[PDB]
């Protein structure tokens, strides 16, 4: 019957690894690099667009950086289509929590649930896992500014600074070298761009090949603003740090 | 045992010159017993204002529901919902519960951010749209409000004048209804500023 | 009050503009003339939410059908889809509709009861003003009506309803669907009930209303 | 070879190998004999033990007062099919106040076995049954095979070395068919028949299992000291 | 008032043209004679909604039947009507007379009353509230009648019923089912009243 | 190579199971032809009865789907009858739901969409048939729409299907180059059948007896098949000219 | 019986490739060239009508499809897969938007819904991916004119101008040279016809070319008058004659 | 299940709940505690249909205790009240609705403020300085409107509660067998041993 | 390759090998025939006597559907029984809705569509039987033969099983020598002869003959088994013809 054509996507190797999870991670390693850096007074998200074309509409484009609610954003690395399925789920989970408790969802709770959905696809159903790694940048009134990552395994961990996708090995060494705990957002912006500038497979890092976002308390008195940078705003911050 | 008149309360909306006004009483009761004098019936999703009269549990539930739906709208559309579109969403959501309806009389008020056109609308409990140039009324003193509005209202009132007209329309209607009153709130809505005034009224 | 009148080269539907909850007039100028399709129009009586909802659902499904078949939709399709939907709910959806339109087959005029029965006629009327309207139609209808004659007869039948029926009032809405032409929708075709000037102006002196508190509402991000 | 993975695959010569493997389970099973006259029908079964400390596997199951079978192969499958027969016999009684015809019993087992040979995921039954009964058309003996093939016979045998007993019954046919109104003599013919399928081992008191149904005899099973008479 | 009469050449179906809501005549030119197949027609009584829904489903079943198995018998059409009426008797209020012409069987008449039972008769008549009459002038009806005789018989029978009813009224419609084809007849009040 | 057993993509972006379904189309070794008149649509198909024990009246690859739509199948009779029953069901359901007779081209699209699903869903195999739908549509007039196992469909001025399809196609192509029009400029359907048969004889290079052919004719408000005697009368007319 | 294929037919290979998506893109590459160009005051989408037979009526087969009054779609790859996607796209524009908000969806959100359907065919049990790439041109009040490409993976990208299928590599190079941010609609149609002539080998006229625009509102195509806010569809399919007129001044 | 009172003072919330359980014409118990601790700084009193009250209270208690373990965090009184309201708002359009009325008294450790929530069986939530369910409010609200002061202490709040209970014992037809009083402050939940 | 391992898989030829493998099971089965006559149909089958221990006349292979349709098959006997069970459900549901007993062509397509359905999926196995069936309806006598592919046609005479080629040859002679038609009583005698002639291809074990018939004149349009004197008369006629 149909048993003949079943890939068995949810089985262990003799070494005790999940084939499809390992191969999904291999897929993600070829995706454009995404960096998250957490400062004392905000979080930076920086992502590299996958080999841009000159005739691609840059200003009205969203590939890497998505908004989950007013306090939480994600940077994507992997299949964009897969990511959008999970993002819409996360956006609904956040509104369900707000509807139930009349409080914005704590960052970890949203991350755990999205991570638990990925886990399910590795343990049952016989379907391929989601070929997606997320960097979650968020704020809540409990833990303040928080960075997390999740991967197709459904495992998630917290970070002061982290990279996903291409050249993470190289990127993580550079972040580990220059990062310190009493860092400001403006300093973290400079670190994120300098790191992408050195790890990129492109000849030179330009505004048209970048997505950028900050989560600051820059708005008046104890409130968080999400700034998804425009093309012209990336062009300016790229000149100001002296990369172009 | 008539759900629409257990908790009581009223909403009225009016159009002026380049402005709208929406107002409500603050009473929540259990029939004869007054329970709360701080129960606001007007909510806003961006620049779109929604008043809801009727069964208070459904007023709270629909507020929580339209916050949910407009939050998701904004994330996907990357812009705040407009009054005309929100009206259609209220209509859709009410008629979805056609044979198990929310016992409510919702009122939409706001200015279209693009055209600058003042907009008001009212609905029955299953979501039939009443679109009106002049005014919309809802609640246990709807008859009283219709009488006040139909006589007091004139077109193209300035914000400061429209305030007096809607305030007097509500106060005098609430004073002739047992299940309405215990304080009142009036929102004056201009294109890019919104003033909220609490009215002094008799507490009986 | 809603009427349908067939003429030489098409069909005309007319309606009043009064919405009521009990004895109170909720809307003085509501539109009871619905577009199922560009050249298929509907007049609705009964539960206002039900007539709008059932008209939009069939209208949506007709549009999708028109795209799939690459053909202008037919009135019999709108009729068949409406009657089967209404029959399913056994009259619990209180929509009484006059369905008129022009399609490749020709010009059609139908009525649909809330329980899912349909009729065919040269002239029809529905709603609380149907008997007032039908009296005018029975008195003045003739075979081989011209378009100008048909509009007059339809608007006269609505007028009978407006004056003599408490459920009907305000203005008259007409939609004319002629073969080989765009359907013309004449919103507020007649306005014979204009509110007379008020004797006095009830504009209040500013500061008349006592105010406990003032605050600025933040609607921005 | 390549066409024996499941019951949904024909071989290039038009064979169902999973069915033929199920048939093989019966040949490994202990011998059981069936034979009938015009008045009575008899089942004789050689029960098998795991060792001298163990009991002897029961081969004969009662289905109604007028019908029962003996099994050879997977005992749990005999339990499933015998339970199904009990329900069909019971349905016939409750709904129609009618004893289920032995022929209809056969037809129902056939159709149940067949569905398990045409559907993916399921497997064929791994047991053969000898159904005896007395209904409105007299005494009956059926042979069931998990291919679905059911056959009405004067006599037969299934299990290991069954060919010996089957040859004897083929010779004796004209004798035992006319044993009318004499239960003990028809059993004796059944015990002499199963004896032709013995090697080294002989029939002992806790080894032999006999069942009988007939004109004025409900389906009754004889085991232990009750079968000592026929050794 | 609806009746179907079998005659020499085939069968004729007749009815009034009046539909009522309370005492108000909703339609005074109603077509109560419905085509479920080229030469299988029915007369509808009871709920207008219920009879239309059933007549539409039966027409679908006979169209599908014709595609697969060719032209269906009048008996087959009656059976489909009964099945819908009997199985949904709790939620339905429909009384139906089925009349059809076969070249083999000629004219046949079947009645499905409120019960959901089926009866094959030479003729049938229903008046007031889907009320079938067993006798209805048994000496006024003879087997193998003429077209004009049959038309005259139905015209008279329905006129008498409209004289004493109130439910029935307007024009008399008839459908003639024969080998020749299908004919539609209409009689206005001024003709049929003076009888 | 399990990418050749089910309807999934091969490395070169092909569905082999779809391509093999097309080859099953010609398993019957029968050629069909469809042309349009002014008022009518004619479809002719070869009728081969090799066994002497067969009842020739029951051997047919032309189906009366509805009262206005006819359909000729090129492929094995089991898949032909599977498609026929479904088309009959779909045509009847359409009339019930939408209150008018299903058009030829809309039925074609519906059957093509069903065929498409078999090419995307793994558990279902494609039907090894090509469906040629004919009618005189009340909006579009004389209509020919043809479906295949890939889920492809299109309208035709005229068409041919079967082993010697290309020979019949070029024969018709050359006629329409000469006549300079999109149809057979002929009043009666009788003469449009005579054209269809004549051009099949010229293309295949074979003569036909009354039992060698099978003819379907669509007119306004009915599609019907010709009897052996109806074809015989038609063959006599060709011979006497 | 029953669908026993409840497992993914698209899985990760050790290299991290999704084979069935890669192979679907190969099917798109074999497909006939289609392109889209965005102007300041409109969008043009165009493709060749590769006719299977000259006896076939190429009018009946429509490669350029209206999705909403203001959104149109063209494809490269497997035609049948496109036809069912158009059906599903038209329906989802109603069920998941118009029947909720009482207005047609904006281009990016209908694209998002089409993308979702195609992503599901990539992960759901017992199905292969769709063997098509879509170009969706549309207008909406708050985003203006926009052009999107959708791939078998479910990925979508916004384009100023692009091409897909047989001669896309050459076509994209041609568009890069000709495209600027000051193009009027007529200029974009002219460039579209120039770009498409390169990829077409046989006859090049209004009968072998299919072309549609998202431009000004068309009151004449609405089918009724009387509602001032309803000004008619922005999607218009150019006629055989209208194309031939622009091929003379080429 | 009859009398449940609540007073929010400066630094605490006081819940008073009647001790009597009456089934038919007999008082089964005179020491019943009509309250469940939802979290260390959140207390819920309840009154309504027999069985439903305790079943609902324990169900809420389990769900809040589950959240506390999962997140190692105490949910705010506002959050707990919003959760409880949504559960009751589901109940009212169920096959068989929970007929339970609740007061939720909590100390918010983030705001350092006491909070009292009143939710009826329909899911009608309201935040109040003082609240009651059923006929309790009819006698006590006039007293509270008069004697209640916003900057009152816990001792002042207990004296004002004694005045409410004395008025109820005088003018109420049933013997509710006195009240169990529980204070919710920054230090948690304690019971007044003698009242 | 491996195109023959799974049902519903097209080979590069465009063939379903699993269906062709099912035909081999049919070819392996005993001989069964059908003869269409003036006003009805005759069915006959070869029953191999494996052992003396088989009860004569009490292992009936020909099955009735409704009251007017006969069914006989060669191949996997249980598969035939499964198909007849389905045929009875189809005939019952037809009669329930349409009143009239199912016409033979109508009934033929019901079996046809069901058998064809078992060639559409790999989760199911094709039927390992060719089924000869027919009877009398309003339009007269009808004989059909249905194969594992779902393919069926009308027949003047039909044959399937191990002795099909022998039976077909003897059937072809009857069609040629009786163009104006064969009578019901004649067709019973001819059926017997053809089974005896077809038994030459299966002559290791001796056999038992079984005949049934539907005739408008002889059985009043109902399906009956040929028993007693009429069966022995047909056997005697067949015995005289082989010698
Ligand atoms: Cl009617
Ligand atoms: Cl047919
Ligand atoms: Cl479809
Ligand atoms: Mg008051
Ligand atoms: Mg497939
Ligand atoms: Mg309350």
């Amino acid at each position: 019957g149909s048993r003949r054509y079943d890939s068995r996507t949810t089985i262990f190797s003799p070494e005790g690894r999940l084939y499809q999870v390992e191969y999904a991670l291999e897929s993600i390693s070829h995706a454009g690099t995404a960096i998250g850096i957490m400062a004392s007074d905000g979080i930076v998200l920086a992502a590299e667009r996958k080999v841009t074309s000159t005739l691609l509409e840059q200003d009205t484009s969203t590939e890497k950086l998505y908004k989950l609610n007013d306090k939480i954003a994600v940077a994507v690395a992997g299949l964009t289509a897969d990511a959008e399925i999970l993002i819409n789920t996360a956006r609904i989970h956040a509104q369900n929590y707000l509807k139930t408790y009349n409080e914005d969802i704590p960052v970890e709770i949203l991350v755990r649930r999205l991570s638990d959905i990925k886990q399910g696809y590795t343990q049952h159903g016989g379907l391929r896992p989601f070929g997606v790694s997320f960097i979650y940048a968020g704020y809540d009134d409990r833990y303040g500014y928080q960075l997390y990552t999740s991967n197709p395994s459904g495992n998630y961990t917290g970070w002061k600074a982290i990279s996903v996708g291409a050249n993470t090995s190289a990127a993580q060494t550079l972040l580990q070298m220059d990062y310190k705990d009493d860092m400001k957002v403006d300093d973290a912006i400079e670190l994120a761009l300098k790191t992408l500038s050195k790890t990129t497979d492109s000849s030179a890092l330009t505004y048209d090949r970048l997505e950028f976002a900050t989560i600051r308390k820059g708005a008046n008195d104890g409130e968080v603003y999400q700034k998804i940078f425009k093309p012209q705003e990336i062009k300016d911050i790229l000149v100001k740090t002296g990369i172009t | 045992s008539d759900p629409s008149s257990i908790n009581g309360g009223i909403v009225v909306a009016m159009t002026g010159k380049d402005c709208v006004a929406i107002a409500c009483d603050l009473r929540l009761g259990s029939q004869s017993l007054g329970v709360s004098n701080k129960f606001e019936k007007i909510f806003h999703y961006g620049h779109v204002f929604l008043g809801i009269t009727g069964l208070a549990t459904d007023v709270t539930t629909l507020n929580e529901m339209f916050r949910y739906k407009t939050n998701l709208y904004k994330l996907k559309e990357e812009r705040a919902i407009e009054p005309e579109t929100f009206t259609q969403l209220v209509s859709s959501s009410l008629y979805e519960r056609r044979f198990g309806p929310y016992f409510v009389g919702p009122v939409v008020a706001g200015i279209n951010s693009k055209s600058g056109k003042p907009f008001i609308a009212g609905f029955d409990l299953i979501g039939c749209i009443d679109e009106a140039k002049d005014f919309i009324v809802s609640g246990t003193a709807s008859d009283q409000l219709f009488g006040m509005c139909e006589s007091l209202y004139e077109p193209n009132l300035e914000p400061e004048d429209l305030f007096e007209t809607i305030s007097q329309a509500l106060l005098n209607a609430a004073d002739r209804d047992a299940l309405s009153g215990w304080g009142a709130v009036v929102y004056i809505i201009k294109k890019d500023e919104v003033v909220k005034r609490y009215l002094k009224m008799r507490q009986d | 009050t809603i009427v349908g009148v067939k003429f030489n080269n098409g069909v005309v539907i007319a309606a009043d503009t009064r919405s009521t909850q009990g004895p109170i007039v909720a809307d003085k100028n509501c539109a009871k003339l619905h577009r199922i399709s560009p050249k298929i129009w509907c007049a609705g009586a009964g539960t206002a939410a039900d007539t709008e909802a059932v008209t939009q659902l069939i209208g949506s499904n007709i549009e999708l059908h028109s795209l799939y078949t690459s053909r202008e939709p037919r009135v019999v399709s709108a009729l068949q889809m409406l009657k089967q939907h209404l029959f399913k709910y056994q009259g619990h959806i209180g929509a009484y509709l006059i369905v008129a339109g022009v399609d490749p087959t020709g010009s059609h005029l139908f009525s649909i009861h809330a329980h899912g029965s349909t009729d065919v006629g040269y002239y029809l009327s529905l709603g609380s003003g149907s008997l007032a309207a039908m009296a005018v139609l029975e008195s003045h209808w003739k075979q081989d009506l011209t378009k100008e004659e048909a509009i007059k007869l339809a608007s006269d039948a609505i007028q009978a309803g407006i004056w003599n029926d408490l459920g009907s009032g305000s203005n008259v809405d007409v939609c004319v669907m002629e073969i080989g032409k765009d359907a013309e929708y004449l919103r507020n075709y007649l306005t014979p009930n204009v509110r007379e000037e008020k004797q006095k102006s009830y504009k209040f002196p500013r500061g008349t209303t006592a105010v406990l508190k003032e605050s600025i509402v933040n609607i921005c991000d | 070879n390549n066409y024996d993975g499941d019951t949904v695959t024909f071989s290039p010569t038009g064979r169902l190998f999973q069915v033929e493997y199920a048939l093989e389970a019966i040949k490994q099973g202990s011998v059981t004999v069936g034979l009938r006259s015009n008045t009575h029908a008899v089942l004789v079964a050689l029960k098998r033990n795991a060792d001298e400390l163990s009991s002897y596997q029961k081969k004969i199951i009662k289905c109604d007062e007028h019908m029962g079978l003996s099994l050879a192969g997977l005992a749990p499958d005999a339990r499933v099919l015998s339970n199904y027969l009990r329900q069909q016999c019971n349905y016939s009684s409750l709904v129609f106040n009618r004893k289920l015809a032995v022929e209809r019993a056969g037809h129902l087992l056939c159709d149940k076995a067949q569905k398990n040979t045409q559907s993916y995921g399921g497997r064929p039954y791994g047991v053969g049954l000898l159904i005896i009964g007395y209904d409105k058309s007299g005494a009956h003996l059926l042979e069931f095979q998990p291919s679905g093939n059911v056959t009405e016979l004067y006599g037969t045998a299934i299990g290991a070395r069954s060919q010996g007993a089957k040859t004897y019954l083929e010779r004796t046919l004209d004798t035992f068919i006319k044993i009318d109104g004499n239960p003990d003599e028809l059993i004796k013919a059944g015990v002499e028949a199963i004896s032709q399928s013995l090697r080294d081992e002989s029939l002992t008191v806790d080894n032999l299992s006999i069942a009988i149904v007939g004109k004025d005899t409900p389906f009754t099973i004889y085991d232990g000291e009750a079968v000592a008479k026929y050794i | 008032s609806i009746m179907a009469v079998t005659f020499k050449d085939g069968v004729i179906l007749g009815a009034d043209s009046r539909t009522t809501t309370g005492a108000y005549i909703a339609n005074r030119v109603t077509d109560k004679l419905t085509r479920v197949h080229d030469k299988i027609w029915c007369c509808r009584s009871g709920s207008a909604a219920d009879t239309q829904a059933i007549a539409d489903i039966v027409q679908y079943h006979l169209e599908l039947y014709t595609s697969q198995y060719g032209t269906p018998s009048t008996e087959t059409a009656a059976s489909v009507f009964k099945e819908l009426c009997y199985e949904n008797k709790d939620n339905l209020t429909a009384g139906i007379i089925v009349a059809g012409y076969d070249d083999k069987n000629k004219g046949e008449v079947y009645t499905i009353p409120l019960g959901g039972s089926v009866h094959k008769l030479p003729y049938a008549i229903a008046v007031s509230g889907s009320t079938f009459i067993y006798g209805y002038c048994d000496k006024n009806f003879r087997e193998n009648m003429s077209k004009e005789e049959t038309v005259d018989f139905i015209k008279h029978s329905l006129s008498q019923a409209i004289k004493w009813d109130g439910s029935s009224g307007g024009v008399i419609r008839m459908v003639v089912l024969t080998a020749a084809g299908v004919e539609r007849l209409i009689f206005y009040p001024d003709e049929y009243e003076q009888l | 190579g399990y990418d050749r057993h089910i309807t999934i993509f091969s490395p070169e972006g092909r569905l082999y199971q779809v391509e093999y379904a097309f080859k099953a189309t010609n398993q019957t070794n029968i050629n069909s032809l469809a042309v349009r008149g002014k008022d009518c649509t004619v479809v002719i198909s070869q009728k081969k009865v090799p066994d002497k024990l067969l009842d020739p009246t029951t051997v047919s690859y032309i189906f009366c789907i509805s009262r206005t739509i006819g359909m000729v199948v090129n492929g094995p009779i089991p898949d032909a009858r599977n498609a026929a029953l479904r088309a009959k069901a779909e045509a009847a359901e359409f009339r019930y739901k939408y209150g008018y007779d299903m058009p030829c081209d809309v039925l074609a699209k519906r059957m093509a969409n069903l065929s498409q699903i078999y090419t995307q869903r793994a558990y279902m195999r494609p039907l090894g048939v090509i469906l040629t739908f004919v009618s005189v549509d009340e909006e579009l007039g004389p209509s020919i729409y043809k479906t295949d196992p890939a889920g492809y469909y299109v309208g035709y001025k005229a068409t041919a299907t079967g082993p010697k399809q290309q020979e019949i196609t070029t024969n018709l192509e050359n006629h329409f180059k000469k006549s300079k029009i999109d149809h057979i400029n002929e009043e009666s359907w009788e003469k449009v059948v005579e054209f269809a048969i004549t051009h099949m004889i010229d293309a295949l290079g074979t003569e036909f007896s009354k039992n060698d052919l099978e003819v379907g004719v669509a007119t306004k408000d009915k599609f019907f098949t010709l009897s052996a005697e109806n074809i015989e009368e038609r063959l006599v007319a060709i011979a006497e000219q | 019986m029953t669908d026993r294929y409840s497992f993914s037919l698209t899985t990760f290979s050790p290299s991290g490739k999704l084979g069935q998506i890669d192979y679907a893109l190969t099917a798109v590459k074999q497909g006939v060239t289609s392109l889209g160009i965005k102007a300041t005051n409109g969008v043009v989408i165009a493709t060749e009508k590769k006719s299977s037979s000259p006896l076939a009526m190429s009018e009946t087969l429509s490669k350029v499809s209206l999705l909403t009054p203001d959104i149109g779609a063209v494809y490269s790859g497997m035609g049948p897969d496109y036809r069912v996607l158009v059906d599903k796209s038209r329906k989802v524009a109603h069920t998941s938007y118009k029947r909720i908000y009482g207005e047609y969806p904006p281009t990016k959100l209908l694209v998002s819904e089409v993308a979702k359907i195609m992503q599901e065919a990539t992960q759901s049990g017992g199905v292969r991916p769709f063997g098509v790439s879509l170009l969706i041109a549309g207008h909406d009040e708050f985003n203006g004119f926009s052009l999107y490409q959708v791939d078998p993976s479910g990925s979508y990208f916004p384009w100023k101008a692009t091409a897909i299928g047989k001669g896309s590599v050459a076509a994209k190079t041609f568009l890069e040279k000709r495209w600027n941010d000051e193009l009027e609609l007529e200029d974009a149609i002219h460039i579209a016809l120039l770009t498409l002539k390169e990829s077409v080998e046989g006859e090049f006229n209004g009968d072998t070319i299919e072309l549609a625009i998202i431009g000004d509102e068309n009151p004449d195509l609405l089918g009724y008058t009387g509602i001032p806010t309803d000004k008619g569809p922005r999607f218009r399919k150019l006629t055989s004659q209208e194309i031939n007129d622009r091929l003379e001044a080429l | 299940m009859d009398i449940i009172l609540g007073i929010r003072v400066q630094d605490s919330v006081i819940l008073a709940s009647s001790k009597a359980v009456t089934r038919g014409i007999s008082v089964l118990k005179d020491s019943d505690d009509k309250t469940r601790q939802l979290s260390p700084h959140t207390l819920m009193s309840f009154a309504g249909e027999a069985g439903d009250t305790v079943q609902f209270a324990e169900y809420i208690q389990a769900n809040i205790q589950l959240y506390s373990i999962r997140e190692d965090y105490e949910l705010s009184p506002q959050a707990v009240s919003s959760f409880v309201r949504q559960e009751l708002a589901k109940s009212i359009r169920s096959r068989r609705p929970y007929q339970v009325n609740v007061l939720i008294g909590g100390y918010d450790k983030k705001k350092n403020k006491p909070e009292l929530y009143q939710i009826d069986y329909l899911g009608t939530k309201v935040e109040l300085p003082y609240g009651a369910h059923g006929y309790s409010g009819f006698y006590t609200f006039s007293l509270l409107d008069h004697h209640y002061r916003p900057d009152m202490t816990t001792e002042e709040g207990l004296d004002l509660l004694k005045l409410c209970v004395q008025e109820l014992e005088k003018r109420m037809p049933m013997d509710f067998k006195g009240v169990i009083v529980k204070i919710v402050d920054k230090d948690g939940i304690r019971q007044v041993d003698d009242f | 390759t491996g195109y023959d391992l799974s049902n519903s898989v097209f080979s590069p030829d465009g063939r379903n090998f699993q269906v062709e493998y099912a035909v081999k099971a049919v070819e392996n089965g005993t001989t069964s025939i059908g003869i269409k006559c003036n006003d009805g149909v005759v069915f006959a089958v070869e029953k191999l006597i494996t052992s003396k221990l088989l009860v004569p006349q009490k292992n009936v292979k020909i099955q009735v559907v409704d009251r007017h349709i006969g069914c006989v098959y060669s191949g996997l006997i249980p598969d035939g029984r499964h198909l007849v069970n389905r045929g009875r459900e189809e005939a019952a549901s037809f009669k329930k809705l349409y009143k009239t007993p199912i016409p033979i062509p109508a009934f033929a397509d019901r079996l046809g569509q069901y058998v064809q359905a078992h060639t559409l999926y790999n989760s199911v196995r094709p039927f390992g039987v060719s089924t000869i069936f027919g009877g009398v309806d309003k339009n007269g006598a009808h004989l059909y033969m249905l194969e594992p592919s779902g393919s069926y046609w009308g027949y003047k005479g039909a044959a399937t099983g191990k002795g099909r080629q022998s039976a077909k040859a003897e059937l072809e002679k009857l069609v040629d020598h009786h163009p104006e038609g064969l009578s019901a009583r004649e067709a019973v005698k001819q059926a017997a002869k053809i089974i005896y002639l077809a038994h030459e291809d299966n002559k290791e074990k001796d056999f038992e003959l079984e005949i049934s018939w539907c005739s408008l004149s002889e059985t009043n349009g109902l399906h009956k088994f040929v028993k007693g004197d009429l069966l022995q008369e047909a056997i005697d006629f067949a015995q005289k013809e082989i010698n």
